[PDB]
């Protein structure tokens, strides 16, 4: 029945912690980790993120009586305290699916992480997780084309693809670019690309990249026989912008763009990843901005949320950490993450940090890309973490070799290809990596050179976010 | 320094931001038409005396302008007696509308000459 | 000279860090508070960041040759400890004009915060500022409009405007949505707006709403003699979207549209903004997402830099705070940014967080909004933290109000100007608030009734970000 | 609970919501704006006192905004006497009209004051 | 036809300072010269979009302001709003608001936006009924020096092929160079259907135009009341007289500076008509004026012994 | 301070012609070959180009009290004669970044070359070159190409 408006502000557990409720196939979960401030509990922090990232506000508004708040209230259902952890804990938040807009990741993020994290009552708050309902993963187009349809266009099957981010950074000219990029192709690599920062600058402007980038492009298929690509990158100023760029690309008839979703955006994304599937052409997704999100373990989204989102959006691939490499990423949560972005179903499991059983109804899954401070010393390892479906990416570690590009992408051709050999043999990778590199370094000059400039580079430092 | 009114201070083209004109002073703009050898018209307009907006609104499109011929423009008048004869005939049968002189020249078909002869009550 | 190229890696530092430096009036500096991991120096670290974050990579590339890397190259030419920090300092790090894309935010982010923050080498980072050269700042369009613009179409001066965000969040029909925007108009408030999470939902389609709410808001100009605006959100899932909802608010002929530029990202926001300029709609910002990113000390991007990139790419209003509501913000630190938003030169002043001297060559300055567990008893400290130049939102409020939105609206109006007449007549509002207040209920029924319902009402926690 | 009236309950702008000015708050209101060095101006209005759209409907374009100018700014005033002293002479030449005051902020180039000073019979 | 003005000059005013104005501040200005009886007024020619207006904004306010001045008065008003840009793009976008906006004049500068922009926007004019005011920035660059350049009359006369409702011509009286029978040569040349060699006008060859419309010659720079005789003795009614800081400049605001032009204009109209001599009687004409309009004779005190006279550098 | 209103027409240089001034980095500046009409002094007649090429007229207009002129004026801010010449000098003129549209030379050839060459006060006039600041130049696309691509 409908009770009177009473005005003034009232706890927020009294509407929302929810305990005894249980969820609706429908609703969209959230697994916060809460970190509130002296004096505040738990049932009323986990209410209040509850509340403001929903229905509600500070203080009773009558206007609650035209509807039916119960049938639309975010609700804590659930709260887990954290082990070995000073006043922190895992809220559980459930929040009906009508409380979203159809395949807009940027209204579920506006909603779920729009306010709540500069509560004044809480020290701090991370999304962990979130577990998207079926009904709403079908409003996505998801992948433009997915791990089956992009092997099938390549026709590339049976080991990881390779890649390669043209270095320097910033500074190289048009013609150059393509000059490096003909060289690495040429070599053995699958794809180059373009590095995530150069859009179109003063020293380079996109559309002369695009055009040089093409001329060497087909130059490399011509002469080894196999299908090749350049991530041109199509993030710009505006959607406009982008737009111009993805179509000059399609003008070109090259197999894939690319884009970075976190920094151009979620809505502008999803309208590459749209275009895209109409034209045919594969999205390489690149995560800048990320960790600047993602690092700490108190505060921020962890990187699992900001995939499965992406995954939604739409893309081909997705930059996914290295483990081994320069930047940071831990084995268990990252092979949790890479089977969230590839499968179609993935049980609950805590220890690889999944929060909640997710289902894809057939959302194509994305391949994930290990880019980063890696080389062919790592290509055993990178092979058995994650397996011929992904694609691993050497810059520094193509246009580093003393040989130059051509060699350089040979040497890791030809690892990855030994790697492959051994483990189909039966071969333990994990165990016989360094004998698997050394053996071919006997037939192959090009890897044993490599091999010589990076034989003791690694990159082991303590994790800032672990289980 | 004095403050523009705002006020019912319509004007009314030519002349109008002058002292009103003497029988003299019209006699004159009358000579002054048919000297210079254009074709003298009288227009009157009760409805509508100042230009407005109502069935379009694009570029040089206004309503107002258009007023209602007295008769038909005198052509070969050489005597201002006729002009301002009709002048006080337009009155007499439109005491309520504006009236105002025209003077067409023909090889240029413009108006060089167009001045309010008359304001009904109130104006 | 060219030197010959020696593959291998070596210290960032070789390249990187330039203590003598000079910074170049073109050139984009930032103040990065580093954190590296035990062992790594501080040259190392700050060099690492200017390196990653700009034309290096982890080995030594041949590809350099081809260009000026020194001509190109980011790097750190200042290095100051962190009083009271155990291991944290805060690098500058300076990048050359030419390696931006102009008028992009989106590029600037990818290259500055864009792989940096998940360095295996650092514990971690935030950057805190950020001096656009005015170079740069010229190939901005800016906020479409800005505060002297703004005022002048709204014909509003002397006073800050007022606000008021539609409750609940969620849930509401557009029927009632337009019900609850016409009290709340009719009763002084000079805006309502969308929440932030209200773009199109099962229960309530967009334009069904922008539909009901033009009624709603030209009742109520009409009844009142002031004009009104209700802040449609274009916020969606695509560009596409995002501009049909533009483009129908431009044919009702309203004033203002909002966006959320995060959640909606840079690339779209621009898209939007250069859309307002063309069609002289008033843009008002969101910052959905801000405090996943901006809440902690050690590690993130401060609001200033969010702020700063948001008046680069454009909007006439962005929320900025309330520092005595619910949600986190200290005044010494919001007088910064806020200054830094409406002004067009603030000098360099650490006590505020300001870092950088800013010029802005003209660039519209942008209203702060301060909204969320704001009432009329904090009308003073937000009059005089503010000054005129500000919107001030109450959602709760207004629709908390014990008579309906309506009173709960001249509640709000007659505090503020109140307010206002108090310091026009010389009295201090941080002192004498209360008196001022308290008057008012003398001769408003609805102030005093307001004055009942939130007494004693305040947000006091420890902040998390300090300077 | 009180409703809050719908009828004859049209409003000015800044400090509309408050009691009517007296003597002294008008007068410490001018004072206020020559303190902080603004330019005082008079501006008045009898045909249409509040905003409407006659001409154009496009975002942002509304019609009455505009009023029409006492004089001239009052460049370089520092006496409030002469404010009020303009604002009297407005009053006797148009008592009908809707009279206000606004203050130019010409470094910013923004009225940084304007309030009703006066308001014709009925309003 | 399109305006119903005839039997006077028509009235104009460049809104000052040239620069620095904003949008509100603009149509504030301009709502106050209409009212005041002038039929136009205008942007400055180097007012296009700027960070301190954004023409929009600017072509918004006027608007507002000249419908405001002409509901006020009963004339037709309009405010040339400005459409030179950088590119043709743009300045299409600006006619293109003009046009949503209804009123009935915009500008270009010829020269400086260029011929091939200036005939896009002529035909669009014509395609739109909007009336074209041209400014001519930059000719004295070209056509000041009797030794070298273009003569004034040769970039008038391709202005008339390419298109343009008015443009600038000199004020021969005022602050910049115009001889009085070259001048009076090129207007003929601009408003006239043929024009017979004549040597003492600079004319050098009978021109014939086969019906193209004339040119409404604009006589704008350093003029004000006492020289309202000799520029309706110059030009005739066929003619644009504008007055910017002769309007701005008025001691008692824009709608009284107005007042005084319009009021100096009538009264030689009215005593040209009369038979009255404009060269002789243009100081007497004046002078009965200011007995009946106090707006006419403070504008007689300010500018009463304000002549510009220097030697010409480009003579017949 | 705003001093009042005083109608009438003074020289240009008592606000144009700032021989102190010292130039902004994000000023344009242009150098001009002046050549004056016998009896113009040198600093009336560059000051007179300063005005006329940026924000002034002939008379004073009292709209210049609704903004900030200083901030907005053209201005004079050096005199050279010209060496073997008869009353020829080079004025320079700086003007701030705010009085040109970003990205359209015809603005900027509009105010600096618009009306001044054909003032009766001068015998003739030239503009001999123009600085353009970086954050103007920036504004540009500048050549579609250029000599590295085009290569
Ligand atoms: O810089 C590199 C790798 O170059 P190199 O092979 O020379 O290290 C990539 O473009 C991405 O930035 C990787 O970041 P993430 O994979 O974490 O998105
Ligand atoms: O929820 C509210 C305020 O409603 P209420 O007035 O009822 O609190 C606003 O829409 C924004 O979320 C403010 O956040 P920020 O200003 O920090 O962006
Ligand atoms: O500057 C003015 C006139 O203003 P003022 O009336 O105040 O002198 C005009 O806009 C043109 O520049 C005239 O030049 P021309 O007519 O030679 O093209």
């Amino acid at each position: 029945a409908s009770v009177g408006f009473k005005a003034g502000v009232k706890d927020y557990k009294l509407t929302y912690y929810t305990p005894e409720y249980e969820t609706l196939d429908t609703d969209i979960l959230a697994a916060f980790r809460v970190s509130p401030q002296p004096g505040v509990p738990p049932e009323e922090a986990g209410a209040a993120v509850a509340a403001e990232s929903s229905t509600g506000t500070w203080t009773t508004v009558w206007t609650d009586g035209l509807t039916n708040l119960d049938r639309y209230k975010g609700r804590c259902y659930h709260i887990e305290p954290v082990a070995g952890e000073e006043n922190q804990y895992i809220c559980y938040v459930a929040y009906p699916l009508d409380l979203f807009e159809e395949g807009s990741v940027t209204n579920m993020f506006t909603s779920i992480v729009g306010n709540v994290f500069g509560f004044k009552a809480l020290r701090a708050l991370r999304l962990e997780d979130l577990r998207i309902p079926v009904a709403y993963v079908k409003t996505f187009q998801g992948p433009p084309h997915g791990i089956q349809v992009e092997r099938d266009k390549l026709n590339k099957y049976g080991r990881p693809l390779l890649g390669c981010t043209i270095k320097p950074k910033l500074g190289l000219s048009a013609k150059n670019y393509g000059r490096a990029v003909y060289e690495c192709l040429r070599g053995g690599l699958d794809f180059t690309k373009d590095d995530e920062n150069v859009n179109s600058q003063p020293f380079m402007r996109w559309r002369d990249r695009f055009l040089f980038c093409a001329e060497a492009l087909y130059k490399a298929q011509a002469e080894t026989g196999e299908i090749k690509g350049h991530y041109l990158n199509a993030t710009a100023g505006t959607c406009e912008d982008m737009m111009k760029r993805a179509v000059f690309a399609r003008e070109l008839g090259v197999p894939i763009v690319m884009h970075d979703y976190l920094t151009g955006g979620f809505t502008a994304n999803t309208t590459l990843s749209h275009y895209c599937r109409d034209n045919g052409l594969l999205l390489h997704i690149h995560r800048a901005m990320h960790a600047v999100i993602d690092r700490q373990k108190n505060h921020g989204m962890h990187f699992r949320v900001l995939a499965k989102a992406l995954r939604l959006s739409g893309g081909d691939h997705i930059h996914s950490g290295t483990v081994v490499g320069k930047l940071e990423g831990e084995r268990d949560i990252t092979l949790g993450f890479v089977d969230l972005l590839r499968d179609d179903y993935t049980e609950k499991d805590r220890s690889r940090g999944i929060y909640f059983t997710q289902s894809w109804v057939s959302t194509p899954g994305v391949l994930p890309v290990a880019s980063g401070g890696i080389h062919v010393w790592h290509m055993p390892a990178l092979t058995e973490i994650f397996g011929d479906d992904s694609v691993l990416q050497f810059g520094g570690g193509t246009l580093g070799h003393p040989w130059g590009n051509a060699p350089g992408a040979v040497a890791n051709r030809v690892a990855l290809e030994a790697c492959v050999q051994a483990r189909n043999e039966g071969r333990d990778l994990a165990r016989e990596g360094n004998t698997i590199i050394r053996e071919a370094t006997k037939w192959s000059p090009e890897l044993a050179a490599a091999c010589e400039v990076w034989k003791e580079i690694k990159f082991e430092f303590p994790a800032m976010d672990t289980v | 320094m004095q403050v523009w009114p705002i006020l019912n201070l319509k004007k009314y083209e030519t002349l109008s931001y002058l002292p009103p004109l003497t029988t003299d002073q019209l006699a004159r703009q009358v000579d002054y038409l048919l000297n210079n050898k254009w074709v003298p018209c009288l227009e009157f307009e009760t409805d509508h005396g100042f230009v407005y907006r109502e069935h379009h609104n694009s570029p040089g499109y206004y309503d107002g302008r258009y007023w209602t011929m007295w008769k038909l423009p005198m052509f070969g008048c050489t005597d201002p007696a006729q002009v301002l004869n009709e002048l006080e005939e337009c009155k007499k049968e439109y005491p309520n509308a504006f009236i105002r002189i025209i003077g067409f020249d023909s090889n240029r078909e413009v108006q060089c000459i167009s001045f309010i002869a008359y304001k009904p009550a109130g104006y």
